[PDB]
C-alpha cells in the first residue's frame, strides 16, 4: 500500500531522561504500526492500530531518553507497506553549552546582512543552529550567514562530535534577533 | 590506614544476549558487597556483616545504580566496537577500577579511577583528579568527551568527599573486625628427600594478607634455596602461606624460621 | 586482544586428616580473559555441588576466582583441579598433595 | 558506597 505519515511530539530534540511520542498515522485503516530506527542499536517496534476521529494512527512512546534511543526513525503499516519520511531523533544536554553571538549586532536595519557564529572550548566538530543548518566547527567555532534581514527571531544552537551526530550538547543562551 | 576498592566488569556475547556484568567491593581485604547481572533477580548482596543493617532503601539505591553502570557500559562496548573499527561478532571486555586511600588521620592520601579494554590500558583518572591520560587515539576520544561534560569534576567530588565519608562509617561499624588483626597460626613440617631433607614453614588463618615469612641458619638470612608460594586465600576470610628450604639431615636444628605479621606482637621464631 | 594463562593452586582450608569434614579449594588467577570452566574431581569423576567466588581482578587487570566443595579426606581417595582455557591447548588436571 | 559514571 501506502506510506503512512510520522512526527514527533512536542519535537525531534529530547532532553536527556524525558520522553516524546513518535506518533504513525493515516487515512488507511492499518491494522497494525511498525516502527523501525537505525543507529547504534536497532530496534523494531509494533502496536495495534486506533482508528478514532478520521485518523488511524498509533502512538508510540520512547521513554528516559538514552543514547540508544538515538537515530533515523521510519514507519510502516499493515505484508507492510511503504516506508514513512525518515525522521531523526536526537539527545541534548550531553555537553557543555556553546556561545552564540552576532557578528553585526542582535538589532539590525531592514536589508542589512547579519551573521550568527557559535563557538566553545571544547572540540566540537559541527554547530546547528535552529529558529536545521549545520556546519562543521573548523574557540572552535562555525559561522552562520543569514542574508538581508526580513523577520528576525529567537536562535539557539548545540554541538556534536563526528562519531555520534544523533548526540549533541547544551542549549545556547538564547539570542534574540530584531529587525527594526 | 584503610582503602575502599571497587572492581566492575562488562564482557560482551554476541548471539548469546547481552553483556554480563559483575562488580565487587572492597574495604582493605575484606569482600563486602556483590552484583551480577545473570541472576534471577539482580540486585546488590551483602558479604560481610557490617553493611547488612543499612536499611532497604540504602539498599534499594545500590541496585538502581548497577543496573544504570550495567546498561552504561553496554553503549561503551559498542562505541569502542567503532573507535577500533571492529567486526560485531567478536567478544570484548571492558575493565573498570575506582576507591579511596585513607592515612593514619582518616582523611584522603590519594584516589584511583582508572579503565581497560580487552586487557590493556585505556583511560585513567591522574593523580591530581582534573586531568586524563590516553593510553591510545581512540582514549583521545574518549578524553575530549569528559572534557566537554565537566566529568573530571564530578569524579573528584565522589573520591574526595562520598568515598571518604562512607569508608569512614563502614570502618566503624565493623572495627570488631576491619580493625582487628587475626594472628597467623604456624607450624613447621619435615619432609624427607634421600640421604637432605625439605623444612617446612606452614602459616595459616591470618588476616591481612600481608606478612612476611624467611628461613634462616645460625642467625644469617638464608633465602637463596628459600622456595616461596603466592598467599592464597582459605576461603573463610583469612589466608595462608608457607617457605620450604633443602637442609642437609642432622643439620634441622641450625635453621629457624621467622615470621613478622600485623597480629603478632613481635616477630616469631620457630625450629622444627 | 591480549591473552593470559592461569595459575592453579591445589589446597585445603584445615589441615588435612582422614577421616573429618574439610574444604577442598581450587584458586585459579592470573588469567585473561574470564571465560574459563574449572571442575573438580574425586578420584576421575567430576563433583556436582562445587560453588565459586565472585569474579574479580588484580592491579594488571587479571582476573581470579576459588573453587570449593565441602569432602571428606580418606586415605586412598584421590582428588584432582581440571580446568580448561582458551590459552590453553589440552585441558590441565592438578592433583592434590595434602602436603603442599 | 558504589558511583556510577558516563559513557566512553
Amino acid at each position: 500500500h501506502r506510506k503512512p505519515s510520522l512526527l514527533a511530539h512536542p519535537g525531534r530534540l529530547v532532553k536527556s531522561e524525558e520522553t516524546v511520542i513518535l506518533q504513525c498515522w493515516s487515512d488507511v485503516r492499518f491494522e497494525h504500526f511498525l516502527l523501525h530506527r537505525e543507529g547504534k542499536f536497532k530496534d523494531t517496534l509494533h502496536l495495534i492500530g486506533e482508528h478514532h476521529d478520521g485518523v488511524s494512527k498509533a502512538n508510540f512512546s520512547i521513554g528516559p531518553m538514552m543514547q540508544d534511543l538515538a537515530g533515523t526513525y521510519r514507519c510502516y503499516g499493515s505484508q507492510l507497506s511503504a516506508p514513512s519520511d525518515p525522521l531523526d531523533i536526537v539527545i541534548t544536554g550531553l555537553y557543555e553549552k556553546p556561545s552564540l553571538s552576532a557578528q553585526p549586532g542582535p538589532t539590525v536595519l531592514a536589508g542589512e546582512s547579519v551573521t550568527l557564529s557559535c563557538s566553545s572550548r571544547s572540540s566540537y566538530d559541527m554547530y546547528h543552529l535552529s529558529l536545521e543548518c549545520r556546519f562543521s566547527a573548523g574557540t572552535f567555532q562555525a559561522d552562520f550567514p543569514l542574508g538581508p534581514a526580513t523577520h528576525g527571531g529567537t536562535y539557539r544552537c548545540f554541538g556534536s562530535f563526528r562519531d555520534s551526530p544523533y548526540e549533541w550538547s547544551n542549549s545556547s543562551d538564547p539570542l534574540l534577533v530584531s529587525v527594526i | 590506614s584503610h582503602s575502599m576498592r571497587y572492581f566492575s566488569t562488562s564482557v560482551s556475547r554476541p548471539g548469546r544476549g547481552e553483556p554480563h556484568f559483575i562488580a565487587v567491593g572492597y574495604v582493605d581485604d575484606t569482600q563486602f558487597v556483590r552484583f551480577d547481572s545473570d541472576a534471577a533477580s539482580p540486585r546488590g548482596e551483602p558479604r560481610a556483616p557490617w553493611v547488612e543493617q543499612e536499611g532497604p532503601e540504602y539498599w534499594d539505591r545500590e541496585t538502581q545504580k548497577y543496573k544504570r553502570q550495567a546498561q552504561t557500559d553496554r553503549v561503551s562496548l559498542r562505541n569502542l566496537r567503532g573507535y577500533y573499527n571492529q567486526s560485531e561478532a567478536g567478544s570484548h571486555t571492558l575493565q573498570w577500577m575506582f576507591g579511596c586511600d585513607l592515612g593514619p588521620d582518616g582523611r584522603l592520601l590519594r584516589g584511583y579511577d582508572q579503565s581497560a579494554y580487552d586487557g590493556k590500558d585505556y583511560i585513567a583518572l591522574n593523580e591530581d583528579l582534573r586531568s586524563w591520560t590516553a593510553a591510545d587515539t581512540a582514549a583521545q576520544i574518549t578524553q575530549r568527551k569528559w572534557e566537554a561534560a565537566r566529568e573530571a569534576e564530578q569524579r573528584r567530588a565522589y573520591l574526595e568527599g562520598t568515598c571518604v565519608e562512607w569508608l569512614r562509617r563502614y570502618l566503624e561499624n565493623g572495627k570488631e573486625t576491619l580493625q582487628r588483626a587475626e594472628h597467623p597460626k604456624t607450624h613447621v613440617t619435615h619432609h624427607p628427600v634421600s640421604e637432605e631433607a625439605t623444612l617446612r614453614c606452614w602459616a595459616l588463618g591470618f588476616y591481612p594478607a600481608e606478612i612476611t615469612l624467611t628461613w634462616q641458619w645460625d642467625g644469617e638470612d638464608q633465602t637463596q634455596d628459600t622456595e616461596l608460594v603466592e598467599t592464597r586465600p582459605a576461603g573463610d576470610g583469612t589466608f595462608q602461606k608457607w617457605a620450604a628450604v633443602v637442609v642437609p639431615s642432622g643439620e634441622e636444628q641450625r635453621y629457624t624460621c621467622h615470621v613478622q605479621h600485623e597480629g603478632l606482637p613481635e616477630p616469631l621464631t620457630l625450629r622444627w | 586482544a591480549i591473552q593470559r594463562t592461569p595459575k592453579i593452586q591445589v589446597y585445603s582450608r584445615h589441615p588435612a586428616e582422614n577421616g573429618k569434614s574439610n574444604f577442598l579449594n581450587c584458586y585459579v588467577s592470573g588469567f585473561h580473559p574470564s571465560d574459563i570452566e574449572v571442575d573438580l574431581l574425586k578420584n576421575g569423576e567430576r563433583i556436582e555441588k562445587v560453588e565459586h567466588s565472585d569474579l574479580s581482578f588484580s592491579k594488571d587487570w587479571s582476573f581470579y576466582l576459588l573453587y570449593y566443595t565441602e569432602f571428606t579426606p580418606t586415605e586412598k581417595d584421590e582428588y584432582a583441579c581440571r580446568v580448561n582455557h582458551v590459552t590453553l591447548s589440552q585441558p590441565k588436571i592438578v592433583k592434590w598433595d595434602r602436603d603442599m | 558506597l558504589y558511583n556510577t559514571v558516563a559513557t566512553l
